[PDB]
RNA sequence: GAUGGGGUAGCAGAACGUUGAGUGAAUCUUAGAUUUUUUUUUUAUAACUAAAUAUAGAUGAUAACUCAAGUGAGAAUGGU
RNA sequence: AUAAGCAGCUCAAGCAAUAAGAAAGCGAGAGCGUACCUUUUGCAUAAUGGGUCACCAAGUUAAUUUUAGAUGCGAGCGAAU
RNA sequence: AUGUAUUAAGGAGAGUAUAACUUAAUUUAUGUUUAUGAUAGAGGUUAUCAACA
């Protein structure tokens, strides 16, 4: 469709048509402009060939080495050096969302979900792949002394070990080459409450 | 969020997504950013729209490259002059509609198409209103489906307030015109809307119907759809084109008497 | 010495100076293709 | 296509076809069709 | 049939004649000013009238 | 880069200059055979073959242009041509004397001449181009080439207020055709009706400046054969440039100048009267010789043309087909002179 | 100033094309490889020129020579 | 829309490019021409087969026994050590 | 298709965390190595973020 509206932009001139005020296309129903849910969260369940590329750079799917409240950078895509934070990391798809202003992207609510009197689109953050992100963390310069950021483009896992008992993980990570354990984020763990029925 | 996936789940993952499109519509919310949205909940930021607007920015890039490229080489030449088609696409206005699919067959709706062929739009809804055809209720629902997307999306049949002040004020004489099937006409609204040009086309099966005959013998009925184009345009295109036609009939130079007609037989010898 | 390209064609009549304000004005790449990226929608949704 | 229920983007595209009509809004060309550098 | 019907000779039998009449018997009603047909009742002011003479009456 | 080195080495500042220097000349393959396919003299090098092909409106200094050559070129075409159509056809009214010149020598044939020699233009004048091609600016007018014609005081009114113009004054006073005198960039755009008339003028003045080159290297004679070859070898029907207004006023005036019988239209022949397509023929008689004969399918159609064909047979006049020329006189070693025929002019009637 | 020139059954010679393979870890490709179209030229079952449309850097295409065949379809009341 | 075409071939008026340059195509009119295959002494045959289009669809492989050409060795050849 | 290695009784019905398989349908333990692997965090359903034996 980008092919069809840029050639006719082209020619009309000051008689280009206003899309924004068509009818929805029925093939699949969204709006101009406005992607699927389905698309703009990417909630399509990929192969397990698919989880393992998708982190390649940060380890493994079950080792690994990004954790929500990272700074990343973008590498892909139209919002390329854009640098957020990870706030939530869905690891079926091995995506992440980061809740920047400049990711927001029309989305079509489906109508099940939507009252009469709301305006059927909206602006959703949209989320990537962790393969179109890498890590922004501050190092010391040795010659220089001071800090600035940098971009990691690879980590790895070190110094593993599990506890079988309570079947828990701990871990470090590190920037081969240069050897550089980076400490993990601040992490808030889960609010276990007492309820009445335990 | 599927419609399958959205009672599987619990309301806590439920509310959540509830809290984030409340987030949003906040977000969204006197006249200088509210033309940045559309009634339907478009918003018209570049960030938003480069998506789906501009999927393929490397190949739109090297796309515009060679168009304009195209046009410094006709620029440069001193005889360049601009094709018919190019000049008419920037000058008049035009909609290709097509329909939904209709529960009949080609041979059918081709005569409602061909009915409508022609016309103004709202000739085209008076005989479909009075048609005996039961089709005729959905060729009417689709043509008025049709004049709303000209005029909201290209802008056609906007000028008739101002047509009948330039004329009915004036006094002047509207133009008069005849078209390619002879029909005189006389337009008063060059921006009036009319069906240019009309076709149908075949679609998906509907249905399979088993005919039983005698002996045990099995047929199978197809239950068809068709959908329709109609190509809509404005009466400047019916002037222009009218008065093409009487420029090439005053081209073709007058009848003479006496024609020097050619003799195409050559020999080397004189027959006279 | 080598291949004739439609650039080299453009230089010889004059044209290609004349291309390059214009490319350049519209910002627009000159002998090459940017710093745009190829396609991502459907690498981003696990095509193969 | 007559029993179509009319969703939210059909009762949208009959409230402007009544503005332009009436006059309340003039009609301009489209500016987020493409985005082309050329901007002609 | 002993051979196939050609496009040219079954678009004749399809086309020459058998085009849709238009229907130029029409007029407004006097009451409302809607198109009607000639020498027919409004449809719309016969249902409406046909409610009004139930009410009251 | 390093992948696409330049094919042709220029300095940086090519681009800069309008058009290609005159050593370059000599390292294009369009030259040396453009210079071969017309077979000029070794006489003319190719850098003053460059020169010619480089339009005022690309260089706007007086040399390393056309303007110079083109002038004297276009005095040796205009007269060449004048003179043989005057010993040709001595009895020529004024006005298709203007029009035979201007068909011969005019921006149009010229054009015709130039892609005949298969010269192709460039899209815009550089010192990067070919110097084998021809560098002009059709987007500037504002150059014209010096004539022997003065601008009219009435000139505004001529076109305004549609004054009138005589045809004894456009010999002093308009150009050698008749004419009158005095009549950053984008390329994001199509041609125009004046961008042809600046590409049709550039090709004509190329044409011209190839003869005046011929002359100021090789000499008059020379000069005068490549003319003789390329201008006055193409084929032109003068009858079709008449157009006659009451023709039989203008062959009764003619008559009576001469002495002549008062002419008489009679009929030769005819078929068909009372049809859709007769054929009359008639023939105009001044006493017993006939002068003129037209069929067509009127009456006073036949008499017309009967009437016009009489007139072309007078102006149409020739001596012969190959006719001396005063010029051949300059050239040593040439017969003596015959004096030609003068003709009175052309009739004037009501 | 060489000689010869219809052709069924049938015999013989010389080639083209299709698919895969070797040279090939080769050659070329946003300065546009590839694009079932159109077009142009060349004694031409074939290739080539150019145009239009889209946009790939190799799971792409490819000359030449050679190797091997599930290799060439208007005809089987053939099959889908 | 005055006409009795296996719809092709020979001859060919005319129409056809808004413009310098550039005519593909359609074609009035005249003439020649009774599809294809199979099978037959012989088929436009009113003998056989096919509604159209696309795809699938038929001298191959093995062993054995020969011939021609090419080529290795040579009263020896080949194989194997 | 052939070759190599290993092995020497096969199916169905119904049910079940819809990768997880038998009304226990995701049992409970041991040892070793864990990024120089193998080939100093968060996470018990917001689960099974560990492979081998
Ligand atoms: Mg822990
Ligand atoms: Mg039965
Ligand atoms: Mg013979
Ligand atoms: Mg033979
Ligand atoms: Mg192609
Ligand atoms: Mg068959
Ligand atoms: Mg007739
Ligand atoms: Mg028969
Ligand atoms: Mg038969
Ligand atoms: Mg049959
Ligand atoms: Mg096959
Ligand atoms: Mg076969
Ligand atoms: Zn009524």
């Amino acid at each position: 469709a980008a092919v069809e509206a840029r050639n006719e932009d082209w020619m009309l001139g000051p008689l280009a048509p206003r899309r924004e005020l068509d009818e929805i296309t029925l093939s699949n129903g969204n709006f101009f402009g406005s992607l699927s849910p389905t698309r703009a969260l990417l909630e399509s369940e990929v192969s397990e060939e698919e989880r393992k590329a998708r982190v390649a750079w940060c380890g493994s799917p079950k080792f690994l080495c990004i954790a929500p409240g990272d700074r990343v950078v973008v590498i892909e895509g139209h919002h390329k050096d854009l640098i957020g934070t990870i706030e939530k990391l869905n690891t079926r798809n091995m995506t992440v969302e980061i809740q920047s202003e400049k990711l927001k992207t029309n989305t079509t609510v489906p109508q099940f979900m939507q009252n009469d009197a709301d305006k059927p689109v909206t602006q959703i953050y949209a989320r990537l792949p962790i393969s179109s992100v890498r890590l922004v963390h501050p190092l010391k310069d040795p010659q220089t002394g001071e800090y600035r950021d940098v971009i990691i483009r690879e980590l790895r896992p070190r110094n593993i070990v599990h506890d079988r008992p309570t079947r828990t993980r701990s871990m470090r990570r590190f920037v081969p080459g240069e050897n550089i354990i980076i400490p993990w984020p601040k992490q808030e763990p889960i609010k276990r409450e007492d309820q009445p029925a335990d | 969020w599927s419609l399958f996936g959205w009672g599987k789940q619990k309301v806590e993952e439920r509310n959540k997504v509830k809290e984030e499109l409340k987030q949003s519509e906040l977000a969204r919310t006197a006249a200088a950013h509210a033309k940045d949205q559309t009634p339907t909940g478009i918003s018209l930021k570049k960030d938003h729209l480069v998506r789906v607007v501009d999927p393929d920015p490397r190949s739109r890039v090297r796309w515009e490259r060679k168009m304009v490229i195209r046009k410094l080489q006709r620029g440069t030449d001193p005889w360049s002059v601009e094709p018919k088609a190019e000049r008419i696409a920037r000058t008049e206005r035009k909609l290709v509609y097509k329909t939904g699919y209709l529960p009949t067959s080609v041979k059918k709706l081709v005569h409602l198409s061909r009915q409508i062929r022609g016309k103004t739009v709202s000739e085209a809804l008076v005989q479909m209103q009075f048609s005996k055809k039961k089709m005729a209720k959905e060729v009417k629902t689709e043509l008025l489906r049709a004049e709303a997307k000209a005029i909201v999306t290209r802008g056609m049949g906007l000028g008739k307030a101002a047509a009948a002040a330039a004329q009915k004020e004036t006094g002047a004489e509207p133009v008069k015109i005849q078209t390619k099937d002879g029909k005189h006409l006389e337009i008063r609204d060059p921006t009036r809307i009319y069906v240019a040009e009309t076709f149908v086309n075949k679609g998906f099966t509907r249905g399979v119907e088993l005919d039983y005959r005698a002996r045990g013998r099995v047929f199978k009925m197809n239950k068809p759809t068709t959908t329709m184009t109609v190509v809509l345009k404005e009466e400047k295109t019916r002037i222009r084109e009218h008065q093409e036609r009487v420029a090439k009939k005053l081209r073709q130079g007058p009848w003479v008497h006496l024609p020097d007609r050619p003799v195409t037989s050559q020999r080397q010898f004189y027959s006279w | 010495p080598r291949r004739v390209t439609p650039v080299d064609k453009e230089r010889m009549v004059g044209r290609w100076k004349v291309i390059q304000k214009e490319l350049q004005k519209r910002e627009l790449p000159v002998l090459g293709t940017g710093n745009h990226g190829k396609y991502v929608e459907l690498k981003w949704l696990g095509s193969k | 296509p007559s029993q179509f229920e009319v969703t939210k983007d059909r009762k949208a595209i009959k409230a402007r076809q009544s503005k332009f009509l009436s006059g309340e809004e003039t009609w301009a060309p489209g500016k987020v069709n493409a985005f082309l550098n050329s901007k002609i | 049939p002993k051979k196939k019907t050609s496009h040219m000779k079954k678009r004749h039998r399809q086309m020459a004649g058998k085009a849709l009449k238009d229907v130029t018997h029409l007029n407004r009603c006097p009451a409302c000013g809607n198109l009607k047909r000639m020498h027919h009742l409004c449809s719309t002011c016969l249902g409406k009238l046909k409610g009004f003479m139930d009410r009251n009456g | 880069n390093d992948r696409f080195p330049p094919l042709e080495p220029l300095p940086p500042a090519a681009e800069s200059l309008p058009s290609p220097l005159p050593e370059r000349a000599l390292t294009s393959a369009k030259l040396a055979a453009l210079h071969a396919r017309l077979n000029l003299s070794p006489k003319i090098p190719l850098q003053t073959l460059a020169r010619t092909l480089v339009d005022a409106s690309a260089d706007e200094n007086p040399q390393f242009n056309n303007a110079n050559l083109a002038f004297v070129g276009q005095t040796l075409i205009n007269y060449h041509i004048a003179e043989w159509l005057l010993c040709k056809y001595p009895r020529l009214p004024q006005g298709i004397l203007f029009s035979a010149m201007k068909a011969y020598a005019g921006p149009k044939p010229l054009l015709q001449i130039a892609r005949s020699w298969g010269v192709d233009t460039a899209a815009v004048p550089g010192g990067e181009v070919d110097p084998g091609l021809l560098q002009f600016d059709a987007l500037k007018p504002g150059v014209a080439i010096t004539n022997f014609g003065y601008k009219r005081t009435e000139l505004a009114y001529l076109e305004k207020f549609k004054w009138r113009r005589g045809m004894a004054s456009r010999v002093v006073l308009d150009d050698d055709f008749g004419d009158v005198v005095r009549s950053d960039v984008s390329y994001d755009r199509y041609g125009n009706p004046d961008t042809r008339a600046a590409a049709e003028r550039a090709h004509a003045y190329f044409v011209r400046a190839v003869v005046g080159a011929i002359y100021a290297h090789c000499g008059r004679e020379a000069a005068k054969a490549f003319v003789k070859a390329h201008i006055m070898s193409r084929t032109l029907d003068i009858a079709k440039l008449f157009e006659f207004k009451y023709p039989t006023r203008e062959l009764a005036a003619l008559c009576a100048r001469e002495d002549f019988e008062p002419p008489v239209a009679r009929l030769l022949s005819e078929t068909g009267r009372q049809s859709r397509t007769p054929v009359f023929v008639v023939g105009i008689y001044s006493g017993s010789d006939k002068l003129g004969e037209g069929a067509a399918s009127s009456l006073d159609h036949a008499r017309f043309k009967a009437a016009m064909n009489a007139l072309k047979a007078w102006y149409l006049y020739s001596p012969g087909e190959n006719p001396r020329v005063p010029s051949d006189m300059l050239e040593e070693g040439a017969k003596p002179w015959t004096p030609a025929y003068i003709d009175m002019g052309e009739v004037i009637s009501r």
